[PDB]
């Protein structure tokens, strides 16, 4: 059904066959990134739920594979797996909490 | 020394054409679909070629058959070295069987 992600297909009358004119999705403009396995935070490995860890200069981001959509890496997109001490290519980042600030205020 | 079955074909007007690709071709082809399926993954062929780490690579790929991705994180090297003996049977079947 094409070349790319297919996304819809219409049908098309011919002499003696058929045309198919097949409607795909094509990424287009790509950038390099800085990405790690894992997480390890409070001595524990995090691994992103659906996703990638990306990062810049200086944050951590976890985005979806097919468009860049960076978000704050939190333990509603991650789960724990494990200790720091197995995953080759672990790095020292941060988790945050949305239960935290929601008790103290 | 004798005349070869070959000559006698050739002889009688049957001839034989060479193909339009040649095997360094094929063989450059080849190279080429396995450099990109090496560092890209899937990502060459329905588009521009992305990189990406093979480990990561591989938790994508297990990812896709129902497996969750920290069986591949907390089994690389057990992994690997089953692919590579894998490999290396093949090399040996290769070596030995001829059917
Ligand atoms: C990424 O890095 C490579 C090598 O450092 C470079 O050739 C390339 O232009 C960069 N950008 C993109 C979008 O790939
Ligand atoms: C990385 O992204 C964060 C959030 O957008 C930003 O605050 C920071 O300045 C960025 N760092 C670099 C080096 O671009
Ligand atoms: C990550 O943090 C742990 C403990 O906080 C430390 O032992 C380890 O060396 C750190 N890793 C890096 C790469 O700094």
């Amino acid at each position: 059904c094409g070349k790319g992600y297919h996304l819809m297909s219409f049908p098309q009358s011919a002499p003696h066959g058929v045309v198919f004119l097949h409607v795909t999705y094509v990424p287009a403009q790509e950038k390099n990134f800085t990405t790690a396995p894992a997480i390890c935070h409070d001595g524990k490995a995090h691994f992103p739920r659906e996703g990638v860890f990306v990062s810049n200069g200086t944050h951590w981001f976890v985005t979806q594979r097919n468009f860049y959509e960076p978000q704050i890496i939190t333990t509603d997109n991650t789960f724990v797996s494990g200790n720091c001490d197995v995953v080759i290519g672990i790095v020292n980042n941060t988790v945050y909490d949305p239960l935290q600030p929601e008790l103290d205020s | 020394a004798a005349r070869d079955l070959i000559c006698a074909q050739k002889f009688n007007g049957l001839t034989v054409l060479p193909p339009l690709l040649t095997d360094e071709m094929i063989a450059q082809y080849t190279s080429a679909l396995l450099a990109g399926t090496i560092t890209s993954g899937w990502t060459f062929g329905a588009g521009a070629a992305l990189q990406i780490p093979f480990a990561m690579q591989m938790a994508y790929r297990f990812n896709g058959i129902g497996v969750t991705q920290n069986v591949l994180y907390e089994n690389q090297k057990l992994i690997a070295n089953q692919f590579n003996s894998a490999i290396g049977k093949i090399q040996d079947s290769l070596s030995s069987t001829a059917s």
